[PDB]
């Protein structure tokens, strides 16, 4: 189920999320619990509480199903999740974020000094989320990814990666950064100081 | 509607040992059909939940045998046996029996372990940063235990607070230890007219703080 990583929408605005099975879709707030809104079937079930604020369609031709959130409030800024039960299979989500800034992409910059740790600074964006890795995955073990923090409309991000000393910089490391709002991702091959 | 209660935000284990999360409903999950629709989930930070439990006591495919489920019509348990670190996490419970479809508040499993010093590292800002007038200097304090810990920045010998924004990490997964980030951020007019950078770790594990500091001009 693929659904866009995220969507910044202006307060009062609406926006339409895309996605024999039952499409149901999720909400869940930043560090918050999980609500279920509805779901199709591609007959349609709506949770009271969203009757309206939510209004869930499907589109046999391209397969996609879709939540049209209206009149968006800060009470609206979540994850949404699409999950098909035929085991349910979650989606990624799509973190929306209601504001009246405007998206900002990051500035990434690379942060080099038995072992030795490398870091990775994520600078200025709007909004969340990003998604950070290292050497596109390869390297989990020993990373440490620091949850955003907001200040002045910008969110800043740092994460830590530690290897034994002996294999770098001989064996490459690079930082990727994903931001779907700005549709760009950044490399930052670390380099010695 | 039914509600899903979970009677505990977290709850602490030490490695190896065995736990219980609870979870219970307004009204029977049991169906006339003999099936009783009551999902056990597990989520991680930045990933969507992970189906443990279905029908209250069937441990779904791919999860440990560690996991199990019981419960009698209203009142449910998820077992974590011999529990490792990996099974950090927020676990939730979730009634499928009728519509609207609720979840309960969600349990956090939190791992006690053996106390460790932070490992400290500085980083002064990079030059694609001071090229845009923006000096940021960083310090990691990774891998330590317990959670609390205090940072200290100083600049040429004077305690810094203005500038400062710090970000502590979920329990790690690998080592269950916990880990923080310290950023400064200041503008290359100021940056550049002061030389030494220190950031401080003061920890329980230690009575004088963990220090790093570098020098511009070195
Ligand atoms: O009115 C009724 O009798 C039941 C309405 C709910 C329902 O049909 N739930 C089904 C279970 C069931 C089966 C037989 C008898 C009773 C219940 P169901 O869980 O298959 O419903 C389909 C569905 O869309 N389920 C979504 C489950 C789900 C949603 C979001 C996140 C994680 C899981």
């Amino acid at each position: 189920l693929q659904q866009p990583g995220a969507e910044l929408v202006k307060p009062g605005a609406s926006v339409k999320l895309s996605c024999s099975s039952w499409i149901n879709w999720v909400k869940q707030r930043p560090g918050q619990g999980l609500e279920w809104i509805g779901n199709v079937y591609p007959s349609t079930n709506y949770n009271e509480k969203f009757k309206n604020k939510a209004t869930l369609t499907v589109d046999t031709s391209s397969s996609t199903a879709y939540m049209q959130l209206s009149s968006l409030t800060s009470d609206d800024s979540a994850f949404y999740y699409c999950v098909r039960k035929d085991f349910p299979y979650w989606g990624q989500g799509t973190l929306v974020t209601v504001s009246a800034a405007k998206t900002t992409a990051p500035s990434v910059y690379p942060l080099a000094p038995s072992s030795v740790t490398l870091g990775c600074l994520v600078k200025g964006y709007f909004p969340e989320p990003v998604t950070l890795t290292w050497n596109s995955g390869s390297l989990s073990s020993g990373v440490h990814t620091f949850p955003a923090v907001l200040q002045s409309d910008l969110y800043t991000l740092s994460s830590s990666v530690t290897v034994t000393s002996s294999t770098w910089p001989s064996q490459s490391i690079t930082c990727n950064v994903a931001h779907p709002a700005s549709s760009t991702k950044v490399d930052k091959k670390i380099e010695p100081r | 509607e039914i509600v899903m209660t979970q009677a505990a935000p977290s709850v602490p284990v030490t490695p190896g040992e065995s736990v219980s999360i609870s979870c219970r409903s307004s009204k029977s999950l049991l169906h006339s059909n003999g099936n009783t629709y009551l999902n056990w989930f597990l989520q991680r930070p930045g990933q969507s939940p992970q189906l443990l439990i279905y029908r209250m006591s069937n441990l779904a495919s791919g999860v440990p045998d560690r996991f199990s489920g019981s419960g009698s019509e209203t009142a449910f348990t998820l077992r974590t046996s011999r529990v490792e670190a990996e099974d950090v996490g927020v676990y939730y419970c979730m009634q499928h029996l009728e519509y609207p479809f609720t979840f309960g508040s969600g349990t956090k499993l939190e791992l006690k372990r053996a106390d460790a010093a932070p490992t400290v590292s500085i980083f002064p800002p990079s030059s694609e940063q001071l090229t845009s007038g923006g000096a940021s200097v960083v310090c990691f304090l990774n891998n330590f235990y317990p959670k609390d810990i205090n940072v200290k920045w100083k600049i040429d010998g004077s305690e810094r607070q203005n500038g400062v924004l710090n970000s502590w990490t979920d329990q790690d997964s690998k080592d269950s230890t916990y880990s923080m980030s310290s950023t400064l951020t200041l503008t290359k007019d100021e940056y550049e007219r002061h030389n030494s950078y220190t950031c401080e770790a003061t920890h329980k594990t230690s009575t004088s703080p963990i220090v790093k500091s570098f020098n511009r001009n070195e």
